[PDB]
């Protein structure tokens, strides 16, 4: 039994750089054994590197595996944003073992999000229930600020968000905020917005619907 | 004249434990005694008999097996036991009547550079019967189309190789082990303690 | 043409028991060291356990005593027997050859099946339009009000991939699940072009296709 | 290793009845499985060794059985003598030798009702810092007696330490002391100190309390 | 056959123990001997084994390379080295003859064994706390805050027979022992009958005598 420890936690670099992912162990363990395992959103865990060292079939040359004992390194050398997963290291003892495994961020430009706002469907409206979704679509950084006015006035308590990870291709993020009202306290308003303030937008920007028109 | 056990244990070289040797001891005297005092040894288990009670116990012919493992693999080498080692390699039977000593061979059986001299049956189609020996090398075949001899995808080479080192831990490191088996037939014994 | 495709999981109470299946394509399953990953929500992998060719069976000592692995020669398919299920169970459950030990590594995974351990019930979702409004446009679907976990979403029946972004569920005040499928298209192709999404609830085989158009004023 | 198990872990049975001792095996110990007594204080007597081989002295009412896996101790007669515990203990591994997990068999007697008596802390014990609230069951059967400390109400657990004498030799009846122990910052903050007690011989549950002065 | 143990005491942890233990009306010189341990109100645990003639030593994976077994066949006697003592040792620990009878071990015959108590805790004595009462009544002393075990209880010097339980001791989270003895005596003699409960610690050599009145 001997217990490995995968380090940063998280990595943050920008495409072209040169990833190094470390998996160190308490006591020396015979290079053979180590392998790194590669998992992208949604998708299941991917063969990458076995035998410390050895590509495993169809993986691409930037990816590769060194070193021995108590220091396991997998380097991502010339980055790109469709390497976005977690890697894992992994080993047998008396048993097979994952280490904790390494997220690894790609940093990009500063990217203003698009703004889109959504009605409830008149087919939800008549289950009794108004869902009004706000999509802020490919933007960077994560950190972005959703606010929902509904006729003017600032709402609180009635709104839930999802992020989306990282995009594969572009490293930007989406996100949705919906604001659920009952049909009746639907009927009761006219205005519904949505205010948006992010790193991107050198002023806040408000997308709005007045319900019937 | 007394038995050869010195042959087994202080045998400059060991075989791997998917071909293991095996040592017919018969028609000779066996000192127990100076045997099991020699060594210091990291594992000391018998099973179905006493060490000491084997100085005044009889036996038609005793075998002595021997071989090489992972350390983590030592546990295997007992009666009723699962795993590679023991289902693919070296089987002992549930009514197992023996010992089995094993001790660290990283000074011996461990090169700088890795000694891959040592091999252990990775595939097989099924387990083995107790002391049952396979030292078979054809391809194992893992899918629906047949190998013809050739590892590639869906199949590979039966054998797999252990690479010791010395500063691996101890889990990892070169050991040897020594099976006493003890038969008794309704034959004339000849090997006494 | 090698596929372990998966099958067995959804919703269990505590103390149930389920039943995963792994059928394969592009090897024997009974010729094979076939293992079982399971991966809690969040957090990293963890091997469950594995057979081996000639039979024998090992497990982590967090399952050993409640789970069993086996396999159907005849059916070429890894199962996996899941007793006495709690919490500490609630995990995607992946199959795998090998056992990650050297000349014997995982390779290759399935798809994995999403187990969720709960007291509820199961929920079928509704499908609502996001509809777009009068450079480019932006339409989707809103998932609502179902349990337990997954549901995926494609458009135009995987005709449509590039612009798609499915959000990951946020659990309702409700207990219930919901998450919202949106893709930006360009404004000319509205009237050109329909857009469907289509909604597979596997825990309750509920597959719902939902025509997205603009609304007229 | 070869774990022994053992069932039942205790029994009550009266003089002249048959016991019977099961004793089961991780893995096969062919016939080697020993029989041992061990008196309250006394050191352990062999009883049958080989499974069904009876040791010299020991009295015929005894009797082994058994092999492989699954192995008995039969006492065809039970005596007042031959109330004590009962361990297998498996030889096929002669260097790692386990015993089981023991069985002790009890007298068989009537349900006896607890007499239950509540003590205060000592004026002595207080002048010290420590304070120690007694509960006292007395003379009962059988030995599943629940003690439920209230202080003010409050259930309390974790405070306390339970502790059974033996079988009594004359009327085969147990007892039960639950000292409740706690410092004098914490005894002058309450004021009611309870002992509830759950029996089978009760018809509900009896509550022996005072008042803290 | 008889076998007759000694050595058994207090130590503290990581200080040594050498227990003794003769036989007698038996060829000592031909039979293994066994050294067996059981923790106070747990199960037996086999230790070690020598054999007849002392030359081969076998221990259990939890006393390795940290205990030692030897005998002296012209003296028919058997010995057990404890070195670097910890907590879990603290056992009753006796020697058994070894039943020649089969090709394996068992022991056939035991020793009463002798207790060996394994902390630094320092030995202290006992804290009487009168239990008054509030359809008989009850009253009781207290044995609290001493280490380690036993200690010894009895009710007007062994005069008061009938109606007196004396219960195990729980090792509290400090250390030391608590140790609870109670007696229940009809509520009209309370002022005519004197009780006196007696209290030993042999470990630390204190006799307290204390007076239980209402
Ligand atoms: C192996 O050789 C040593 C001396 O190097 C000797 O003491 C020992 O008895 C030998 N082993 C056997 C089994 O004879």
């Amino acid at each position: 039994d001997v217990v490995m420890t995968q380090s940063p936690g998280t990595l943050s670099l920008s495409p072209g750089e040169r990833a190094t992912l470390s998996c160190r162990a308490s006591q020396s363990v015979p290079s053979s054994y180590l392998a790194w395992y590669q998992q992208k959103p949604g998708q299941a865990p991917r063969l990458l590197i076995y035998g410390a060292s050895t590509r495993a079939t169809g993986i691409p040359d930037r990816f590769s595996g060194s070193g021995s004992g108590t220091d396991f390194t997998l380097t991502i050398s010339r980055l790109e944003p469709e390497d976005f997963a977690v890697y894992y290291c992994q080993h047998y003892d008396t048993s097979p073992r994952f280490g904790g495994g390494t997220k690894v961020d790609i940093k990009r430009t500063v990217a203003a999000p698009s703004v889109f706002i959504f009605p409830p469907s008149d087919e939800q409206l008549k289950s009794g229930t108004a869902s009004v979704v706000c999509l802020l679509n490919n933007f960077y950084p994560r950190e972005a600020k959703v606010q929902w006015k509904v006729d003017n006035a600032l709402q609180s308590g009635n709104s839930q968000e999802s992020v989306t990870e990282q995009d594969s291709k572009d490293s930007t993020y989406s996100l949705s905020s919906t604001l659920t009202l009952s049909k009746a306290d639907y009927e009761k308003h006219k205005v519904y917005a949505c205010e948006v303030t992010h790193q991107g937008l050198s002023s806040p920007v408000t997308k709005s619907f007045n319900r019937g028109e | 004249n007394l038995c050869p056990f010195g042959e087994v244990f202080n045998a400059t070289r060991f075989a791997s434990v998917y071909a293991w040797n095996r040592k017919r001891i018969s028609n000779c005297v066996a000192d127990y005694s100076v045997l099991y005092n020699s060594a210091s040894f990291s594992t000391f288990k018998c099973y179905g008999v006493s060490p000491t009670k084997l100085n005044d116990l009889c036996f038609t012919n005793v075998y002595a097996d021997s071989f090489v493992i992972r350390g983590d693999e030592v546990r295997q080498i007992a009666p009723g036991q699962t795993g590679t080692i023991a289902d693919y390699n070296y089987k002992l039977p549930d009514d197992f009547t023996g010992c089995v000593i094993a001790w660290n061979s990283n000074n011996l059986d461990s090169k700088v550079g890795g000694n891959y001299n040592y091999l252990y049956r990775l595939f097989r189609k099924s387990n083995l019967k107790p002391f049952e020996r396979d030292i078979s090398t054809e391809i194992y075949q893992a899918g629906s189309t047949p190998c013809n001899g050739v590892k590639g995808f869906n199949c590979y080479f039966p054998l797999q190789s252990y690479g010791f080192q010395p500063t691996y831990g101890v889990g990892y490191q070169p050991y040897r082990v020594v099976v006493l088996s003890f038969e008794l037939l309704h034959a004339p014994a000849t090997v006494c303690g | 043409e090698v596929q372990l495709v998966e099958s067995g999981g959804g919703l269990i109470q505590p103390g149930g028991s389920l039943r995963l299946s792994c059928a394969a394509s592009g090897l024997t399953v009974s010729s094979n060291y076939m293992s079982w990953v399971r991966q809690a929500p969040g957090k990293g992998l963890e091997w469950v356990s594995v057979i081996y060719s000639g039979g024998s069976t090992f497990y982590a000592d967090s399952v050993k005593g409640r789970f069993t692995i086996s396999r159907d020669n005849s059916k070429n398919t890894l199962y996996l027997q899941m007793n006495s299920l709690g919490a500490e169970d609630t995990a995607v459950y992946y199959c795998a050859r090998g056992e990650g030990s050297p000349g014997n590594w995982f390779d290759p995974w399935g798809q994995g099946t999403l187990v969720t351990v709960s007291s509820a019930s199961t929920k079928g979702p509704s499908v609502f339009p996001l509809a777009p409004s009068s450079g480019t446009a932006a339409l989707g679907c809103l998932v609502k009000d179902y349990f337990p976990e997954p549901v995926t979403v494609s458009w135009n029946s995987g005709a449509l991939t590039s612009g798609v972004h499915t959000f990951p569920a946020v659990l309702q005040s409700s207990g219930l699940y919901s998450l919202s499928s949106v893709v930006t298209v360009p404004s000319s192709s509205l009237g050109t072009q329909t857009y469907i999404c289509n909604v597979n609830h596997k825990p309750s085989n509920t597959k719902v296709d939902k025509k997205v158009e603009p609304k007229s004023c």
